[PDB]
């Protein structure tokens, strides 16, 4: 015969929390993944 | 900037404008200072008629923007040099450019307490916005942000 089991609680409680918690043992890149790669056009860097 | 000027000048023949600007520039170099940008503008129509050295009121005047790095001692000399020149109608001076109004008020700056080097690097144009600026620069700004932050170290650690 079956019964409801009481789920033993998770530490973090959500996946997003998982990523963030994992992320303090890591080094953020200065640039996000989609702009790291140089553009196909060329941007001449001026002063602001 | 460290210092800036707005110079309202009399609209003369070009050789004269060039001589006068060479005089102000040389007056800045002799005193051991630098010119970030000398920006030219056109002959405009101001809201107030200015009288020149001839005491003849003028409807039009040429506007010229100076941006300087000096010591505060010897810009007294450059000040009374510029104001005493005959081709300058008016000069207004901005000394507030290193600590402008919008910073360092009740911990408004996040992750730093009054970093002075933020506004020194900048030119006057980005501290004080001109009227034509629209939401469009919010685009350009970031392409000039991200791009910059990509190439900086690699460019610097070359030599």
């Amino acid at each position: 015969t079956s019964d409801e089991s009481h789920i033993t609680p998770y530490t973090l409680g959500s996946v997003a929390a998982g990523v963030q918690r994992l992320g303090e043992h890591r080094l953020r890149y200065t640039l996000s993944p989609w702009d790291i790669t140089p553009p196909e056009d060329s941007v001449v860097l001026k002063h602001t | 900037v460290f210092y800036s000027f707005v110079l309202v000048m009399k609209p003369r023949q070009r050789r004269f404008t060039s001589q006068a600007l060479r005089e102000i520039g040389v007056a800045v170099y002799s005193n051991g200072g630098l010119i970030r940008s000398i920006t030219n503008e056109g002959i405009m129509r101001p809201y107030s008629r200015f009288r020149d050295a001839d005491n003849t009121p003028l409807t039009y005047a040429r506007y010229i923007i100076l941006q300087l790095d000096m010591g505060e001692e010897e810009m007294g000399k450059v000040d009374k040099i510029i104001r005493e020149h005959q081709d300058v109608l008016m000069a207004l001076k901005l000394n507030n450019l290193e600590r402008p109004v919008g910073i360092r008020s009740g911990n408004k700056e996040l992750q730093a307490a009054y970093f002075p080097l933020d506004t020194f690097t900048r030119l006057e144009e980005e501290i004080n916005w001109s009227p034509q600026t629209s939401a469009d620069i919010y685009t350009q700004l970031e392409m000039n942000w991200k791009e910059f932050s990509r190439t900086r170290w690699s460019s610097f650690l070359r030599n």
